């Protein structure tokens, strides 16, 4: 029911139920890169840039 | 010093790609 | 074992145990890992494929 | 491996009004080292 | 003569309209013939454009009183003598103009700008159409056109072309309002349609080169051009059908009938003087892309590539269509040729953001500045001071390319054992470098082994400058970048026009003692 | 004479006296260069005992024989900017020629060299040679910078790129080097001319070498050759060899030298060359560079 963009220095996660952005995460001290999820949907693993 | 023309054809072929 | 795509590979996800799918390059190659090789590749973009 | 383009990049450090401001850092705080501006003049301006 | 004169002032201060027709007739007929006659051959200093003025400004004075409008009661002479007479002049001005095999700055000029300025006073006062000397504009770009030169036929030193009348005619006429030239692009395709005259209109280009190519026109926001004669046929307001007859002419023209260094500037300056002002600038991608891959071994048509590449990116950066397998060929493209062409800035002023990718590898940027330090081996100092920047740029914002730059397997490091040290001078001494230049794919070379000699051999170098910035890589580096576009656009005689003068305090000695050897 | 009594009898005026030094530079400079049809060996006598006394006087005076110089550089770029070569005198070889032979012009930067090293830079590598003049005053410029920077040991990254263009200007007559877009480029020499082993050489012959090149022989042409071969000889002892990237300085040096020794078969020099670089590069700095190793801050 949620999505993850990357965007830079900013990753968002949307909602699938209205489909506008709920949280954001902006503790990134240079672009960030990748988002992904654990397989129990419940912490979020960011790569940016500064490593 | 192409002397063909100067006209649009690889669009068209690389919009039927 | 490595697979080579010849173009630099831009991502590589699996679909089954048997059948893996990379691509880089303006087409998409399957691999099979059981007959280490190549069987499938699609070619009908113009730029490389991204995701 | 070929042609990838963007509207704007990370330009990690950036001059303003003969200023030094670092570019890793946000807005508010961002536009305090010119004198003159602070904690609210700076939002005021960037709300306008 | 002052005669004539005598009598054009005596017929414009009488009214007498049959008598001042027949001596406005007969002066006509001599100014023509003296026209004919004195065109040259015994140069006409003022003779004929005085006679022309005084009939200017009469004509003007006889427009402002009656010309030919709706009649009192069928006015069969006066109406259409001065219409007769305003044709008959005007026709023999654009007979003073397709006959002119010199120029003492009247030839063509004043009676022109006379007679267009008069019918559009004529059109305007008789109100009968809007701008309505358009239809008259056709014989008139025939006649400015086929003033044809004599030796000055697209020099090959500067510009296109080099046409007085033509140059002229768009500083004084063609760009002090808006519309003309809009009626002028529009008429220009009304006027080639039968292949006898547009045979020789398509000859040299050049001339309609220097004619619209001036980056002053009405859907160009850099220089608005103002209001025109009062009479307005919807025209400046009609920048989308202007941009469509735009598109359309200059697609006829393009078709055919190239010269080389015509074809080289209308390349040179297509990206901006042509492409933003289309309806859709899109007819002229495959005509770029087959400059792109014109490659002959024909010396002048090699820059043919480094003039289309701000076109095809401005296509590309509108809408993303390529050209496929981009970078072996934009690798193959460089040589000494592109560094010793007079467009190393223009030419770098897009590698920079064709080389500012993100999803290219470092085997790409390996073999770039690999082969670019070969090719600025052999280079000027104009050449290094634009190739180094750029290169620190790549390098450092692709940190994983400083193992060419630097290797830490072979340091001459103390603390480590003697078995370690002299594994390292085997190693050192068995070593080879995979490098070869002829190959032509990016990826494909073996760049990464070899190191970077090319650029720590021209650290020692004739010039403080290029030494302060060579020794970049020996310094660390705390730097961002430089700035390219303000760095950039130096040549030699800027260069030392650049150091002409400094902070100047410099003198020293002459102790060498070396003069009776070999003084030649 | 005068020059002895004016600085004898110049003891308010000693700034005339250099103003008096730096037109009787001017004047000669340019009466060093009019006309080769007197007395040649007579005239290069005399001419010998001038640069002396010019450098005697030039150990003494230099506080303005700097700024005619820079007057000398303005007037030559001014005349560079008017046309390309045509209106271009033969004074410039002449006051390159006495600038460094009596200047030590190993010095970082001067106020006179520096901007007559770019000067003469870009006259090696801005226009089209189209004839045997420009050809020969190529030559002798690469001659007089190597006598430049002989104790410098300072690379000038032209010396290839000049011997590349001419070297492959002499055998035209292109298949493997095609960006050089060049000038005069069918001219040479005949295809079995057996090295006259003795003949003519670098001729300090200028105005007679404006007449010379117009009519052309091969003996000119062969000295072109042989003197910008030791030229070449010149820069690999004392500059190449020095530098650690010969490797691939003298790879198009060695592919055309090879194709020399490949066509006409019997040239000496070539071979020559050829061998005592080989033995240069027989043992060479092969090293995978690390230029990066640096002292830690404290």
């Amino acid at each position: 029911h949620d999505f993850a963009v990357t965007s830079s220095t900013r990753v968002q996660i949307f909602s699938s139920r209205t489909r506008q952005v709920i949280k954001t995460f902006s503790r990134f001290k240079d672009v960030v890169y990748s988002a992904s999820f654990r397989s129990d949907g419940k912490l979020l693993c960011a790569g940016d840039a500064t490593g | 010093t192409a002397t063909t023309t100067g006209t649009v054809t690889v669009i068209l072929s690389q919009a039927l790609q | 074992y490595s697979l080579n795509h010849d173009q630099p590979v831009e991502n590589v996800i699996a679909v089954s145990p048997t059948q893996i799918v990379s691509c880089g390059g303006n087409n998409f190659k399957v691999w099979d890992l059981t007959s280490n090789k190549k069987l499938y590749e699609r070619g009908n973009f113009n730029k490389a494929v991204t995701c | 491996s070929l042609v990838v383009q963007e509207q704007g990049s990370f330009q990690h450090i950036l001059r303003l009004l003969n200023t030094n401001v670092d570019g890793n850092i946000k807005i508010v705080y961002a536009l305090t080292t010119i004198k003159g501006v602070g904690r609210r003049y700076s939002n005021l301006v960037c709300k306008k | 003569a002052k005669r004539l004169t005598a009598a054009g002032d005596r017929k414009q201060y009488n009214s007498i309209i049959k008598l001042i027709n027949e001596l406005v007739i007969p002066e006509n007929v001599t100014q023509l013939e003296e026209d004919e006659t004195e065109k040259n051959l015994r140069f006409l200093v003022m003779s004929l454009f005085q006679i022309f003025r005084k009939l200017f400004s009469r004509g003007d004075l006889t427009l402002p009183s009656s010309k030919k409008s709706t009649l009192e009661k069928e006015q069969f002479v006066n109406w259409c003598r001065k219409v007769y007479e305003a044709f008959k002049t005007k026709l023999l001005a654009i007979i003073s103009d397709i006959p002119f095999e010199t120029s003492l700055g009247l030839d063509s000029l004043d009676v022109y700008l006379q007679l267009a300025e008069l019918e559009s006073t004529h059109f305007a006062s008789e109100k009968g159409a809007p701008f309505f000397p358009n239809k008259t504009f056709r014989k008139l770009i025939i006649a400015l056109w086929s003033s044809n030169m004599g030796e000055i036929e697209d020099v090959k030193s500067s510009g296109a072309s080099e046409n007085l009348i033509i140059v002229e005619f768009t500083e004084k006429y063609y760009t002090k309002f808006a519309d003309i030239q809009y009626y002028f692009q529009s008429e220009f395709n009304q006027l080639l349609e039968d292949p006898a005259y547009q045979d020789l209109l398509l000859k040299n280009v050049g001339k309609w080169l220097a004619l619209v190519n001036h980056d002053k026109h009405c859907s160009s926001v850099d220089a608005d051009l103002e209001i025109f004669v009062p009479n307005p046929p919807q025209a400046i307001e009609n920048e989308s059908k202007f941009k469509s007859n735009f598109e359309k002419n200059w697609l006829s023209l393009l078709n055919g009938q190239l010269s080389l260094q015509q074809y080289k500037s209308i390349l040179l300056i297509l990206h901006k003087r042509i492409i933003p002002h289309f309806h859709t600038p899109t007819k002229l991608m495959d005509f770029l892309t087959d400059s792109y891959n014109l490659q002959s071994s024909n010396k002048n048509a090699g820059v043919v590539p480094i003039l289309a590449l701000n076109g095809l990116f401005e296509l590309m950066k509108r809408f993303n269509l390529e050209y496929p397998n981009f970078y072996m060929k934009l690798y193959q493209i460089i040589n000494p040729d592109l560094m010793h062409v007079k467009y190393r800035a223009r030419f770098f002023r897009l590698m920079d953001v064709f080389l500012s990718s993100t999803h290219l590898s470092a085997h790409l940027v390996a073999s770039f500045i690999k082969k670019l330090a070969r090719l600025t081996l052999e280079s000027p100092p104009s050449a290094i001071v634009t190739v180094i920047p750029f290169i620190y740029n790549l390098i450092r914002k692709h940190p994983n390319c400083m193992i060419m730059l630097h290797n830490p397997a072979f340091i001459s490091n103390p603390f480590q054992t003697p078995d370690q040290v002299a594994n390292l001078k085997t190693l050192k001494e068995n070593y080879v470098d995979p490098f070869d230049v002829h190959e032509s794919d990016p990826e494909l070379t073996h760049a990464l082994d070899s190191s970077l000699w090319e650029l720590a051999s021209l650290m020692e170098h004739y010039h403080p400058n290029v030494a302060t910035l060579a020794k970049i890589f020996a310094q660390p580096f705390k730097k961002l970048s430089y700035n390219m576009e303000d760095f950039l656009d130096w040549n030699y005689d800027s260069l030392l026009n650049a150091e002409s003068s400094r902070k100047l305090k410099t003198l020293p000695t002459l102790e060498f003692e070396a003069f009776t050897n070999v003084f030649d | 004479i005068i020059k002895a009594y004016q600085p004898k009898l110049a003891e308010g005026n000693k700034e005339k006296l250099g103003k008096f030094t730096a037109v009787l530079l001017r004047h000669i400079i340019f009466l060093s260069n009019q006309n080769y049809l007197k007395n040649v060996q007579s005239f290069k006598r005399t001419q010998n005992a001038l640069i002396s006394i010019l450098k005697s006087l030039s150990e003494k005076y230099n506080r303005e024989l700097s700024e005619e110089c820079r007057d000398y550089i303005n007037e030559m770029q001014a005349r560079y900017k008017k046309n390309h070569f045509d209106a271009l005198s033969n004074g410039d070889l002449v006051f390159f020629s006495i600038i460094g032979i009596l200047f030590s012009t190993s010095d970082q930067y001067h106020l006179v060299i520096t901007p007559a090293l770019i000067l003469m830079s870009q006259f090696l590598e801005q226009i089209k040679f189209n004839s045997l003049k420009r050809i020969a005053f190529g030559a002798v410029l690469v001659r007089i910078v190597s006598q430049y920077q002989r104790i410098s040991k300072r690379y000038i990254p032209e010396v290839v790129y000049f011997f590349q263009k001419i070297l492959l200007t002499f055998i035209v007559e292109p298949l493997d080097f095609e960006n050089i877009r060049l000038d005069s480029y069918e001219l040479g020499l005949p295809l079995d001319v057996d090295f006259t082993k003795k003949r003519s050489t670098i001729i300090p012959l200028h105005t007679l070498s404006t007449m010379d090149t117009e009519a052309h022989p091969v003996d000119q042409c062969v000295s072109v050759l042989l003197n910008v071969m030791e030229s070449l000889d010149a820069t690999i002892s004392t500059v190449w060899k020095s530098l650690p990237a010969f490797n691939e300085i003298i790879l198009p040096i060695q592919q055309l030298l090879s194709a020399y020794t490949s066509k006409y078969s019997d040239f000496e020099k070539p071979r020559n060359i050829l061998n005592k670089v080989e033995k240069l590069t027989k043992f060479t700095e092969h090293i995978p560079l690390a230029l990066q190793n640096h002292k830690p801050v404290s």
